[PDB]
Formats: structure tokens, C-alpha cells, sequence
DNA sequence: AATCTGGGTCCTT
DNA sequence: TAAGGACCCAGAT
């Protein structure tokens, strides 16, 4: 459910999701990219990041098929909708 | 020192030592 | 203005 | 069933 970061006292959400806060102490980066040998603190952080290489785009209009890699660029679409 | 078991209280340094542990319960 | 940071919840064995 | 994986989002660079 929660718990109390040891460092700062921040009680922060979620089984498994201390590691994550912690490392916003340390700086570590356990987690890099294969292609540009960029490092990030989440393995979420680095899978958007490999959007750029693979050209995924997730996010897709359902009304015309417009895909995008973000969604506030999805957001930003349905305007013509 | 970061990663505190929650059962037994023992430190370690890092995630895998903690997780490491967490099989001796 | 677009993109990032850090923290939230849901799902799935 | 922990906790990995996925995704959202308010605020910040
Ligand atoms: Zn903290
Ligand atoms: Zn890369
Ligand atoms: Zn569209
Ligand atoms: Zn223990």
C-alpha cells in the first residue's frame, strides 16, 4: 500500500514503488537505452524513450487512425474532431 | 542502509540485498 | 510550447 | 500475491 521514504519521511504510494523514490536521492539510472546508451531512473521513463528509435506511435484517433507517440499530441489532434 | 526490511528490520544498501533477503521469511 | 519530473492508480499473474 | 508493467497527470524546465 505505503510507505515512509527513509531519506525524506515522504510517504509515497504504492507495493514496489519506494525503489523509484529513493533513486530520486541517489541518482541512480539503472535502466539504458541499447541504442543511444542514454540512462534513466524507471524503465517506464526509458520505454517512452525508445519511441523515438522504434517510431511506435500507441496513441491512435479513433476517428480517422492519426497515431502519435504522445498522447497530449493525441489530445491536441482531436481539436479537428 | 536505504532498503529496510519491513519484517526482521536488517539495512541493506541496496534493492537486490534487500530482496535477497526477503526469502529467509 | 513541447517535454520533462515525480508521484498516483489499475491490472495481471 | 508482490510487485512488475503500464499509463495518467499536475507542475516544472
Ligand atoms: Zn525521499
Ligand atoms: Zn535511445
Ligand atoms: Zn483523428
Ligand atoms: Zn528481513
Amino acid at each position: 500500500h505505503m510507505q515512509k521514504c527513509p531519506i525524506c519521511e515522504k510517504v509515497i504510494q504504492g507495493a514496489g514503488k519506494l525503489p523509484r523514490h529513493i533513486r530520486t536521492h541517489t541518482g541512480e539510472k539503472p535502466y539504458e537505452c541499447n541504442i543511444c546508451k542514454v540512462r534513466f531512473t524507471r524503465q517506464d521513463k526509458l520505454k517512452v524513450h525508445m519511441r523515438k528509435h522504434t517510431g511506435e506511435k500507441p496513441y491512435l484517433c479513433q476517428q480517422c487512425g492519426a497515431a502519435f507517440a504522445h498522447n497530449y499530441d493525441l489530445k491536441n489532434h482531436m481539436r479537428v474532431h | 542502509k536505504p532498503y529496510l526490511c519491513q519484517q526482521c528490520g536488517a539495512a541493506f544498501a541496496h534493492n537486490y540485498d534487500l530482496k535477497n533477503h526477503m526469502r529467509v521469511h
